[PDB]
RNA sequence: AACUAAUCCUAGCCCUAGCCCUACAAAUAUAAUUAUACUAUUAUAUAAAUCAAAACAUUUAUAAAAGUAUUGGAGA
């Protein structure tokens, strides 16, 4: 869940659960050269890792063994025909590792007449 | 933004419309949803054009500009293909017509009576001529997807027809998270201390 | 929107010795079997096509449609022909002065074979002799003699539109008979460029 | 599962995808509140599935096979999300008659402005919360001179759309 | 989780959302509908209507039979308080 | 300078409309009212100078009498610095 | 075109009422 | 018939009239816009001067009666 306001807890509370989730996760091709297990994905900047790991094992039951997140600036250079710099979405990516000894790869999505020239063929005459 | 014939939004549309225009604005008299009487379908006599006096069927209406599109009238010529390799091929393209142009027509008497709108027995409101007042039902014009709902199949990841109109809602005192928990037995005897919202 | 289809639903086939050629005419109704049945779809939508007295409002299309050249009446010769026609016609005349004139037809026009959502495809027959006289845009002659007179036959197709009740007729393509006569050579001289070779090619 | 990140592998490499049309906020209204939260799911990975596509497309430099189905969906979740909230929002106003979830109150800034002030969940009382306290709500001696301009601008504002207008009426004159 | 003195993090069990995630076995919703299938009119629920399909027809019932009173209208639905309900409707105490 | 290289768009005036053609009407109401109504109550325009004509100092300083109860605080303050400096000009030199 | 009809003055006795903001003061006074 | 250039009409405004007014989520005065404790929380004296008196000093405006009676380095 994402843009919204979660419950405060204090001790004796009951425990957080979201039981329909806003976080919305990409999975990318890794642009760096990365261990086969080691997974690629793009969540938003709210999610912590751990949510991720539960995320992916409750939903997807995709078993995780080691997770590595990386936040990218986005670029403000750009500017609009009214001298207004545009600023690129910031987004994170997720170096997912499987475990169980499984094993992943980016799978391959998307497998007239010459004689007489300037005179329309049209005419016979 | 003046709107044309081609679709807004579409490349050729930037260029005709560019953030920066700063042209005279056209004139466009405000036609009301009950005052306009054109629609797709309707057989329409035009009035004044390049084919004037011509009834065709209208394919396409731009309200914004009270063009109405009448398909193989008002018709101009111009090169379809035209490249390096080939000089290209003359084709047939409509201009676009604005509604005083053109008058809805009378089946029985076909001649442009102007029209005046009123309700029905059952309640679809149909055009009326003026002078010799008749009924002109609403055209029928296929989807302009082309996809006939009846003729459509499901693909995947399309449910069934019965799945979807199936009802299953039973009324209650219960919200969804607490029908949730109902269904699937979720058990917390531990309870938020008092939070003072201020 | 489209008043025409490119092509023909049936090709006749031109017999040689046609030009030296009643007689013919028996050879329709000899084939009637092949384009009456055509014909009737014609004369549904019209009931006065008859392939005798056809070629006379045909001909003058044709006619009027080279005498608009003369003048560069481009609105009145899309009326004449089909969409498909005019291109041919008139882009390779741009920026050019031709003279353009109709000598006596040597024999009468009669129709061939016909073969039509419903765009009736008539094809004629017309031998007929004319003048032709193209300039460059300074005025220098390019092509054709101004007061010459050429005897061409070729096999002329009109279209209508069937279905809609505006559709008339209107000259589509024109049918060329192998046994036709080469067209008359330019005046100016061309040159056939010789094999372009990079540096490490070659020649051969 | 990771398949269920990516479209059919049959699908792969089509033009499009055939699918329906999204799901209209009538029909989830019949479905039961366990559906509903069940439906949510299917929408939800459907989405995410296509997002994953998409970025791939995007990366690949190639168009999105049947791009619709992310708009349905979306429009299927949305519908959903109305649909459960109207029946939150219906029981909420049965049993204790709040018209909004979250408490708040009409509150005047120090601007003089009078705004809809959201509640926050605190551990202490506000009179025990300084930094609470410390938050202003009071409107300061010299906004007296800013509600008049407000007036003003009100007033201003009137007379600058009707200028506005007027120039719109000369091209209707200038054209006609 | 929380940071506590000596800048030491303490995760709270609590406090970490666990996602709840349907069973989707069985459940004949799919992300898209059939173009064949009609769409319905919306008609949004309102509290009139949510009173009128639940708790109108026990009234209704009572009434005829007499035994109401203005001291059993918990028995038929209203909750003194929300508190003891996992969920409760105000203050909103659960996240979307 | 460039002058305009296209004509003006033609421009028609209709010299016995309503308005010009009854413009003056009732102008008379005086003596042919009994003089019960002056010909200067039938002046239409600002209030401060309905029947009345003065200088422009005059004009703003009947305004400011007129509707200075209602007069914007910006704009009071406007036009009095305004007339402060039309004052020194007139009544001093 | 016909002229408008002539502007006319009410006559008759007309009475400002009192609890009105705008009306003035002398107008509600005795001598009024 | 030439390059640089030039050509255009509304973008809009102005003055009166009329009219008082009562037009998403999430985050925020802490370090504003930082989802929960810290640290209590708070504007404003005649308006003056410039200016006029050719400097400068008391002084210097901000319906008719009438610019009259009066006031004033009796001077602006």
């Amino acid at each position: 869940a994402r843009n919204v306001l979660y419950p405060l807890y204090q001790l004796g509370g009951p425990q957080l659960r979201v039981f329909r989730t806003n976080f919305f996760i990409q999975l990318v091709r890794p642009g760096t050269a990365q261990p086969e297990d080691t997974v690629q994905f793009r969540i938003p900047m709210e999610m912590t890792r751990v949510d991720l790991r539960n995320y992916l094992e409750q939903i997807y039951n995709v078993p995780v063994a080691a997770v590595r997140t990386r936040v990218q600036h986005g670029s403000n250079r750009r500017r609009d025909h009214k001298n207004v710099r545009i600023k690129k979405p910031d987004y994170k990516v997720a170096y997912v590792q499987l475990a169980h000894g499984q094993t992943f790869t980016f799978p391959d999505l998307f497998p007239s007449d010459l004689r007489c020239p300037g005179i329309p063929s049209w005419f016979g005459l | 933004y003046r709107y044309g014939m081609s679709r807004p939004g579409s490349i050729a549309d930037k260029r005709k419309n560019p953030p920066w225009s700063r042209r005279r604005p056209v004139v466009v008299e405000p036609i009301s949803d009950e005052d306009w009487h054109l629609f797709c379908g309707d057989m329409v006599e035009i009035l004044e054009g390049k084919d004037a006096g011509k009834q065709g069927k209208v394919v396409q209406v731009v309200r914004q500009r009270n063009w109405v599109v009448l398909e193989g009238l008002n018709t101009h010529y111009r090169y379809i293909g035209r490249t390096k390799d080939h000089r290209g091929t003359m084709i047939a393209s409509e201009a676009p017509l604005l509604h005083h142009q053109v008058k809805l027509v009378d089946p029985v008497d076909r001649k442009p009576t102007e029209i005046q709108w009123r309700f029905t027995e059952a309640g679809e409101r149909v055009r009326v001529s003026t002078r010799s007042g008749r009924i002109i039902p609403k055209p029928e014009f296929p989807r302009a997807d082309g996809i006939v709902p009846e003729t459509w199949t499901d693909g995947p990841k399309d449910t069934s027809v019965e799945d979807a109109l199936e009802r299953t809602y039973v009324p209650r005192l219960k919200t969804l998270e607490e029908d949730v928990m109902e269904a699937m037995g979720i058990q917390e005897t531990r309870r938020f201390k008092k939070v003072y919202w201020y | 929107h489209l008043a025409c289809t490119a092509g023909i639903f049936d090709p006749y086939v031109p017999p040689e010795g046609d030009a030296r050629m009643l007689t013919q005419r028996t050879e329709r109704l000899r084939k009637n079997a092949a384009s009456q049945l055509a014909i009737r779809k014609i004369r549904e939508f019209d009931a006065n096509f008859k392939t005798k007295d056809f070629p006379e409002k045909a001909k003058d299309i044709f006619i009027e449609a080279h005498l608009c050249l003369n003048n560069s009446d481009h609105d009145r010769l899309h009326t004449l022909v089909t969409e498909h026609c005019f291109p041919d016609m008139v882009w390779d005349l741009k920026y050019k002065t031709v003279r353009w004139g109709f000598v006596e037809s040597l024999e009468p026009a009669q129709v061939v074979h016909v073969r039509c959502n419903m765009y009736g495809q008539v094809t004629v027959r017309l031998h007929t002799r004319q003048t032709l006289a193209i300039y460059d845009r300074f005025g220098r002659l390019m092509y054709g003699q101004e007061d010459v007179p050429k005897d061409v036959l070729e096999y002329v197709v009109f279209e209508r539109h069937l279905m809609n009740p505006y559709g008339s007729w209107r000259m589509h393509a024109k049918i060329v008979p192998a046994w036709a006569p080469p067209k008359q050579p330019i005046l100016k001289t061309l040159m056939i460029p010789g094999p372009q070779l990079k540096p490490w090619e070659e020649y051969e | 599962g990771l398949e269920e990140f990516f479209d059919d592998p049959k699908n792969w490499g089509e033009e499009k995808v055939k699918s329906g049309a999204s799901w209209t906020c009538q029909q989830l209204r019949n479905k039961s509140n366990e559906d509903l939260h069940k439906l949510w799911y299917v929408l939800l990975k459907e989405r995410n599935m296509l997002l994953t596509l998409e970025q791939e497309a995007k990366r690949q430099r190639l168009p999105m096979p049947s791009p619709e189905r992310l708009e349905k969906v979306v429009d299927s979740m949305d519908n959903v999300d109305k649909v459960v909230q109207e029946r939150e929002d219906a029981l909420r106003l049965l049993q204790t008659g709040q018209e909004k979830p979250r408490p708040g109150a009409w509150r005047r800034d120090i601007f003089g402005r009078i705004v809809w002030h959201k509640f926050k969940q605190w551990p202490i009382p506000w009179y025990l919360n300084k930094r609470y306290n410390r938050r202003r709500f009071f409107a300061m001696p010299y906004v007296d001179r800013f509600i008049r301009l407000r007036i003003e601008k009100h007033a201003r504002i009137e007379a600058r759309k009707r200028s506005l207008q007027k120039k719109k009426e000369k091209i209707l004159h200038a054209k006609f | 989780g929380i940071y506590t003195s000596d800048r030491k993090f303490v995760q709270i069990k609590e406090m970490v959302p666990e996602f709840v995630v349907p069973d989707l076995t069985g459940f004949k919703l799919k992300p898209y509908v059939n173009y064949r299938a009609p769409a319905g009119i919306d008609t949004p629920l309102t509290a009139k209507a949510l009173f009128q399909e639940t708790v109108a027809p026990a009234i209704e019932k009572d009434f005829k039979e007499g035994t109401f009173d203005a001291n059993n209208l918990e028995k038929y639905g209203f909750e003194p308080t929300q508190e003891g309900k996992l969920f409760q409707l105000y203050p909103k105490n659960f996240p979307r | 300078a460039f002058v305009r290289l296209t004509l003006p768009p033609p421009k028609v005036v209709d010299r016995w409309n309503e308005k010009r053609a009854l413009f003056g009407v009732y102008d008379n109401i005086g003596i042919l009212g009994n003089f019960e109504k002056h010909p200067k109550e039938l002046i239409k325009g600002p209030v401060w100078l309905r029947g009345w004509r003065g200088n422009e100092l005059q004009r703003c300083v009947r305004k400011k009498k007129f509707v200075g109860n209602r007069m914007f605080i910006e704009d009071l303050h406007n036009l009095n610095k305004r007339i402060s400096y039309l004052y020194k000009h007139f009544n001093r030199h | 075109y016909r002229a408008p009809p002539p502007p006319r003055r009410r006559p008759g006795p007309h009475s400002p009422d009192p609890e009105n903001l705008l009306t003035p003061r002398w107008q509600l006074t005795p001598r009024y």
